[PDB]
């Protein structure tokens, strides 16, 4: 099964409806991505 | 005659821990009345066919922005349309508005919400920036 | 029958001194009456409820553009809606369409503007790529 | 009164040898006389004015995608309209939706197509991403 | 909103844009700003 | 629009293209020119 945490710099994303990965967007990342990307 | 309702922002609302942020609406132009806004959704009171179009200008670098417009009614959840946008990196040049429309069946007792997926979502209250309407055919 | 009116650029003008662009408009499908192109504005004869639709299609590398659409009488002007677009800074990528719609109550002696905010804006004369249209409901 | 027809992607189509993408649709909602959805196509049966939409998200670096809807009929093609939409270099970031729309006088006899003028295009075919829809005036 | 800090007001987007942001994909109103920033 | 001069006519923008312009985000029509 798939897995898409916050935690480990990934999110599913409600807008897109795909995960995506937080160091791919970091500078321009949304709210779940502030633990990894700061 | 064909209803219609117009509907600008008001105020915005972003829930803590939530990934959401949501336009409370206000009504600028209505005739008929099969359709009334509650806040942050619009109520279905008559079943029929609408024309229902949605603009949202958003001043955010966030890498994409964008709105989706859902019906809720009967325990089910239906997505009707998704606007999608590409934001560039630099704040001054991170405007784009975007907007989307189409035609669809809706109940009697139906729930439209317009929600952008994003926390504290940077978007413009402004009335002819950020607008939800309806037509009745 | 629903009066309707769509438009076509015939050619942009831009005065000197100034920081706008505005577009001289045709007729190309026109069915009952009520609304008039007179150059590069549209006057209102008959008041009522109007679907009102622009698009702009620019190629252009400033960093925004996009189009004001108003309604001008009774000695005020309103803001009915915009459209927002950023631009990239490569002329061969340099394009972008701009739509936007909306229902309005537009009034007997009205005037509506499409006005694009910067001076000598690069538009495309295309009657596809730019257009303005009116459904009364 | 109004005939509707609201249509969403069921599969996209692209030939080897050519350079352009167009979808194959699928009714979701149909009221009324008038149209009918063949493939790739629509067919127009009734002579009338109609508003046309359409919507396509695409998910794809090319550097300027979108759509181009066109009507054929008495031996000539014309272009209706366009939707263009500059896209970023990153995979990453590369969505965007392209929305365009506006009212045309149709014929019988008629048909309608939607093309993507790139081969292979990337596009979502997601019925609230993708879409395609008629209201007779 | 002053001319002296390089920044103008935008009639489309509605706010104060500053000019150093936007060189070579500038209006107008940025013209003199861009040509003489390093003069 | 000289296809020996490295430009193709873009159906969507309706206007020639360099396909020198857009290396790295060109579509199929470019795809020789590009690649070599
Ligand atoms: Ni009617």
């Amino acid at each position: 099964s798939l897995s898409c945490r916050k935690e480990q710099g990934k999110f599913y994303d409600h807008l897109l409806r795909d995960c995506i990965s937080c160091a791919s967007i970091c500078g321009q990342h949304p709210k779940q991505c502030a633990y990894f990307c700061e | 005659k064909h209803s219609v309702l117009h509907l600008v922002p008001v105020n915005i609302t972003s829930k803590a821990d939530s990934d959401v942020t949501e336009v409370m609406w206000q009504p600028v132009l209505r005739r008929g009345r099969g359709l009334e806004a509650q806040g942050d959704i619009v109520r279905v009171w008559d079943t029929g066919i609408y024309l229902l179009y949605s603009q949202v200008l958003f001043h955010d670098v966030t890498f994409t922005m964008g709105q989706v417009v859902s019906r809720e009614g009967q325990g089910r959840r239906e997505t009707l349309f998704r606007c999608i946008r590409s934001m560039p990196s630099d704040p001054d040049r991170a405007y784009n508005s975007c907007y989307s429309a189409g035609v669809f069946h809706l109940h009697q007792g139906d729930i439209i919400t317009v929600k952008i997926p994003r926390a504290n979502a940077k978007l413009s209250l402004s009335p002819h920036g950020t607008f939800l309407g309806f037509v009745k055919l």
